[PDB]
């Protein structure tokens, strides 16, 4: 679809789409850029993430509204429409996972890029898990856990405790534990140790990195305040 | 709902 | 596309889509309902209007962002992407105008329904006019004016001055005059006489209708405050 | 920008 457009033009248009709040376009442009087969820069990885996070975020919010209405109802229309939204959401998740598997992850040698992509893999299996009920919920959950876990292992070995990707990964793995895996103590433990180890590393940072790191620490704090 | 990396 | 779904199911799903903030789905469901060929109720007309207003509203907001960036630039990517958004917006406007012409307007006998649809026709030609530049801008503008004018004539004859459709029509025709037709004095005159004649009719209303009417009067006031 | 019937 985007095969005839230059990689640089796709990136340029992804940035324009972001400015215009056109996130479905943004995602299509970044999918096209990925499919050119070259590795993505830090900025380009963030564009990919922003685009699909916003697309799937709208779908998740809609699915939750419909699922709640469906539950309250204990005709077939509510179920049909929830299924329609669910199938669209699963399709987006499948597309992202397909990009990671073909071939972003295998070509990511650096810790920064490999952790970023493995976090994404965990996130999009997590979104699949939120709507899963069939013979594959358990396998979907374990796929999310495995991706998050490999990202955690690399990030702990290769990144400082205040690195924003490491922090955002730990935040989301903690949400996985609490919301998906029915492991609230694991969730609380991870959020707390991540928060404390970041705090102890802030003294090494510039004013700019300090702001970057403390922003995500605030989200860890917010969840601990919700959970304890 | 808890916060994930917005 | 929606041909196989029951009319009642389409309406039900349009309301669900609204609750889920899924306005493109909402519009597709209401397009399907219109294409069943039966007249639309007051509630159903509002569902149609809400759906397409929200869809085209996002497109207009995006187009304005891109057009401003394009102007600031005085490669082809910005123009290409603005054109992409513009073409999509024009397609939505054309779809709505096609529904009105096939055959909502001709089957609308009541003043309430006929004014509603003619206001919509004015609105969607106005949105076409916002992006028009070719040999047809003047004809597009005159198509908007003609539709608004016929709606005004009927509404003045058949509806009280506080009727919310009459008020919203006058508000939007006034915006047409100011923004599209380069007629700011006509715009100001229309907003003021509409506001004053509504004020003088409020004494006839219930508490509920009073709130309905004063809400739109506040928007007339806001524009007069911007313009005078 | 002026307000139209939201
Ligand atoms: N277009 C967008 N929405 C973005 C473009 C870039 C970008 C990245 C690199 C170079 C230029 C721009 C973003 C940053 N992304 C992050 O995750 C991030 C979050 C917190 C703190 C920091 C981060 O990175 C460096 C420090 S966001
Ligand atoms: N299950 C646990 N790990 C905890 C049990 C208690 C506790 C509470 C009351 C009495 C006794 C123990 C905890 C106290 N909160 C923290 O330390 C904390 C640390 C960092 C950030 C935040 C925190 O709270 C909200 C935001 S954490
Ligand atoms: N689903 C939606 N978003 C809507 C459904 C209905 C609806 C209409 C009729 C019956 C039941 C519901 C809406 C009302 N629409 C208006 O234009 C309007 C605006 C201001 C004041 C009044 C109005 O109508 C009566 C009084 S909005
Ligand atoms: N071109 C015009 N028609 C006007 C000229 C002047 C004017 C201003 C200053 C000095 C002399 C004249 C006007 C004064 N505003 C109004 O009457 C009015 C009425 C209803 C609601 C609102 C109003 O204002 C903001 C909101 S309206
Ligand atoms: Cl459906
Ligand atoms: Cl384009």
């Amino acid at each position: 679809a985007m095969g005839s457009m230059e990689r640089a033009s796709l990136i340029q248009k992804a940035k324009l789409a972001e400015q215009a709040e056109r996130y479905e376009d943004m995602a299509a442009f970044m999918k096209g850029a990925v499919e050119k087969g070259e590795e993505l820069s830090c900025e380009e990885r963030n564009l990919l993430s922003v685009a699909y996070k916003n697309v799937v975020g709208g779908q998740r919010a809609a699915w939750r509204v419909l699922s709640s209405i469906e539950q309250k109802s204990n005709g077939p229309e509510v179920r049909e429409y929830r299924e329609k939204v669910e199938t669209e959401l699963q399709g987006v998740c499948d597309t992202v996972l397909g990009l990671l598997d073909s071939h972003l992850i295998k070509e990511a040698g650096d810790a920064e890029s490999r952790v970023f992509y493995l976090k994404m893999k965990g996130d999009y299996y997590r979104y699949l898990a939120e709507v899963a009920t069939g013979d594959d919920k358990k396998r979907i959950i374990d796929s999310a856990r495995s991706a998050y876990q490999e990202a955690m292992d690399i990030s702990k070995k290769e990144m400082p405790p205040t690195n924003p990707i490491r922090l955002g990964l730990a935040l989301n793995f903690s949400v996985f534990h609490y919301e998906i895996a029915n492991s609230p103590e694991e969730a609380i433990s991870l959020a707390k140790t991540t928060f404390d180890e970041a705090m102890a590393d802030l003294h090494t940072l510039s004013e700019d990195s300090y702001k970057d790191s403390t922003l995500i620490m605030q989200l860890l704090r917010d969840n601990l305040t919700l959970w304890t | 709902r808890p916060s994930s990396w917005r």
